[PDB]
C-alpha cells in the first residue's frame, strides 16, 4: 500500500479485509485451514513389561500369602471345607481383579480423540493458537461463529505466549509441551511428508485463495491474472506442485 | 490395603478357625 | 462395604447352611451339586458385576486438577469474592470453560 | 439387590422341593 | 454443529438430503409433511422427534 513493492508473491490467503485495501489475482492454489497435533504418544506394549496386576506388589504379598497357607494346609473333613473356603476366597480375588479391570478398560474405551476443532474448542488444557499477525488471526477476529470466536477469545486471553512468529517456531512449539496450531493445510501437507511425526486433526475449515499480491488500481495486475490463467491452463503449474510438496 | 487389607484380614480369620477347627 | 443393601448374603450364609446339613443327614446329589454350583455362579457373577459397577463410577469421576475438569465436574460447589476481584472477570469471560464455570 | 433375592428364594424353594420329592 | 461444518454436512436440495440419509450415516432435518410424504413412499426411514 506504500507501493515500496510492486508484487507479492508469498503466500497470503485472499480475504475481505484486504480486497479493500489491496488487489489479488485469481488464486493459483486453493486453501483450508486445518489443525496440526502431535501423535499420540501412548500405548504401551508388553516388549519388557505387560501390566498383569493391579497393586502389584501388594498382589505378590496376595500370592505370597497363598502360596503360605497352601503350604499349611499341605502340612495339617475340615480339610474339604478350608479348601473350599480358599477356593471362594481365590473367586473373590478373581471377581475383584475382575471388576478392577473392567472398570480400567471401560474408563479407557470412553475417550475423546479431539478429531473437530470443536472438541478443542471446549477444552483448556490443550492450548492453541496460530501465527502472529498473519490471515488466520485476522479471520479469527471477524468470524461470528461462537465456537471460532470461544477459540479467538483463549487466543487472546492468553496472548503473551501463544502467537509465535513463523512455522519453524510452530513445529518448535508441536513438538514440546501439549500445543496445536491452526494454519494452512498445505504447509500441513509439507511437514507431515517431511515428518511422520505429526497428524492434521479434523478437515478443512473454510476455504481461502493463494493469489498475488498487487498494489490497488493496475493492469498488472489484470495481466498477472491472465498469465496465472494461462499458465494452469499450461499445467506447469501441477508439476511444480509435484516436484516440491512431494518429499 | 483397603480392599486387600480385609482379604488378608479375613484371611487371618479363616487361619485361626481352621486352627481351632483342626485340634 | 457394597453399594448393595446388605444381610442378603447373611441369608446365603444361612441357606447354605441349611441346605448342607440337610444334605449331611441324607442321581440327587449330583443334581443339587449343580444346583448349588450354578446358584452360587449366579451370586459371584451379581456380586462381580455390582463391583465393576461402583468402580467404574468411581474412576468416572477422577479427581480435580484443572479448572476445565472442575468445570465438567457438577457435584464439587464453587464460588469466589463476590463484587470485587476474581468475579468480574468472570463476569466477562467468553471462554467456555470460564463460561460454564460463571454457570 | 433384593431383585435377586426373590428369585433366589424361589428357587431355593424350588430345589428344596426337588429334594423333598427325589427323595 | 452445522455452522462449524457449514461447507461439507449441509446440503444444496431435498434431493441430496434424501440420498445422504440413505448412503451415509446422516440424519436429515426438515418440514414434516415431505417426511410424511417420504415415509408413506419409502419404508426404509422413518420420523424422528415431535
Amino acid at each position: 500500500i506504500d507501493h515500496k513493492a510492486d508484487l507479492a508473491v508469498a503466500p497470503l490467503a485472499i480475504t475481505y479485509v484486504r480486497e479493500k485495501v489491496i488487489d489479488f489475482s485469481k488464486p493459483f492454489m486453493t486453501l483450508g485451514i486445518s489443525i496440526l497435533y502431535r501423535k499420540p504418544n501412548g500405548t504401551n506394549p508388553g516388549v519388557f513389561s505387560f501390566l498383569n496386576p493391579l497393586s502389584p506388589d501388594i498382589w505378590m504379598y496376595v500370592l505370597l500369602a497363598y502360596l503360605g497357607v497352601s503350604v499349611v494346609l499341605f502340612v495339617i473333613l475340615s480339610t474339604r471345607i478350608v479348601g473350599g473356603i480358599w477356593w471362594f476366597f481365590t473367586l473373590i480375588i478373581i471377581s475383584s481383579y475382575t471388576a478392577n479391570l473392567a472398570a480400567f478398560l471401560t474408563v479407557e474405551r470412553m475417550e475423546s480423540p479431539i478429531d473437530s476443532a470443536d472438541d478443542l474448542a471446549k477444552q483448556t488444557k490443550i492450548e492453541y493458537g496460530a501465527v502472529e499477525d498473519g490471515a488466520t488471526m485476522t479471520f479469527f477476529k471477524k468470524s461470528k461463529i461462537s465456537t471460532y470466536d470461544k477459540m479467538w477469545a483463549f487466543m487472546s486471553s492468553r496472548r503473551q505466549s501463544v502467537l509465535v512468529k513463523s512455522n519453524e517456531e510452530g513445529i518448535q512449539r508441536v513438538l514440546t509441551s501439549d500445543y496445536a496450531f491452526l494454519m494452512e493445510s498445505t504447509t500441513i501437507e509439507f511437514v507431515t511428508q517431511r515428518n511422520c511425526n505429526l497428524t492434521q486433526i479434523g478437515g478443512l475449515i473454510d476455504s481461502k485463495g493463494y493469489g498475488v499480491g498487487t498494489p490497488m488500481g493496475s493492469p498488472y495486475r489484470d495481466k498477472i491474472t491472465i498469465a496465472i490463467l494461462q499458465l494452469q491452463e499450461e499445467g506447469k503449474l501441477h508439476m511444480m506442485k509435484e516436484k516440491w510438496w512431494r518429499g | 490395603v483397603q480392599n486387600i487389607g480385609g482379604i488378608f484380614i479375613v484371611l487371618a480369620a479363616g487361619l485361626v478357625l481352621s486352627v481351632f477347627v483342626a485340634v
